[PDB]
DNA sequence: GCGGCTGTCACCTGCTCATCGTGTTGTTCCCA
DNA sequence: TGGGAACAACACGATGACCTAAGAGGTGACAGCCGC
């Protein structure tokens, strides 16, 4: 609540499943799949 | 002090009416319980259940909730044991539909063969 | 049916929540009915991966639209597999 | 960053039935 | 069809306040969370 009252209009929150649901449209797995594959081609242990 | 909370909720204070809330769903989920796990069937999987409804008469008291001296907690556990009363008598009412698939599908035939 | 009663309570919780909604009820309410409706929806498909079961009747468990395909009795193993058939018989047998 | 251990997910198995909190309204019955 | 009466619906919200008992499985496989 401080958060939102002080820096509001830069971040957005939520609870529940609307913000998995916001978070699965708006993120691309292209990108991650990217870095996936640099980490497993030099990853350490349990990392890897 | 809860005085305070319901005549800024009565007036119509949207922070009051939240502070307050909070504090009644607690009773209400602790009065619900104390009540429904001693009852016989399967009322005891409603509490929470009513605890929202008392909550929501709650919600629609405080518009005109002329005070007279009783303290809010009164009125909350008048408003639960009617809901827990209101439950009573949905159950005792007919109490013929047993959820028990050991009869439906294997001791119940189909009526065209 | 098992499915009868878990289907009723989530369109309770449903029905409960759209009814908060209208009214404009604080954040706790609506986030305890949200959370209420999560948790129906999670007893409908499997009763016993969260929390306690939804007992029916009885003391046991009620049964889940998952638990009607998995285990010995599910829909796979008791009748799929394994059926009951016409113009079959049975009796004690003697040697000839 | 990499171990223990510590839970959590798989499998294996099987006829009885207890009430409220008041008060009112409208239909739907029961008698005549 | 009159009164006399039974169920299903409703609307409110009786100066007082917290469960309940039941409850000995066993064996793998593993990925986390906590500790170094």
């Amino acid at each position: 609540r401080e958060l939102r009252d002080r820096f509001g209009t830069y971040f957005d929150g939520s609870m529940g499943a609307a913000a998995l649901q916001k978070r699965l449209e708006s993120f691309d797995l292209d990108e991650e799949a990217e870095r996936l594959r640099e980490i497993i081609r030099t990853g350490k242990g349990q990392k890897k | 002090t809860v005085g305070g909370l319901v005549h800024r909720a009565v007036d119509g204070d949207e922070q009051a009416t939240h502070d307050l809330l909070a504090h009644v769903h607690p009773l209400a989920l602790r009065y619900c319980r104390t009540r429904l796990s001693r009852l016989p069937g399967d009322a005891r999987h409603f509490v929470e259940d009513l605890a929202q409804e008392v909550c929501v008469a709650v919600l629609l008291a405080l518009p005109r909730y002329k005070d007279t001296g009783r303290p809010f907690e009164a009125f909350v556990f008048a408003i639960a044991a009617h809901k827990v009363a209101d439950l009573q008598r949905a159950a005792m009412r007919h109490p013929g539909s047993t959820a028990v698939p050991s009869d439906e599908m294997p001791e119940r035939p189909d009526d065209s063969l | 049916s098992d499915l009868n009663d878990l289907y009723r309570r989530v369109i309770n919780r449903n029905n409960r929540l759209k009814r908060l909604l209208d009214l404009g009820a604080p954040e706790i309410i609506v986030n305890n009915e949200k959370r209420m409706l999560q948790e129906a929806v999670d007893a409908l498909f499997d009763n016993g991966r969260r929390g306690r079961p939804v007992t029916g009747p009885g003391n046991r468990p009620l049964k889940s639209l998952s638990d009607m395909l998995k285990g010995k009795q599910g829909r796979f193993r008791q009748n799929l597999l394994g059926k009951r058939v016409d113009y079959s018989a049975r009796s004690v047998i003697v040697v000839g």
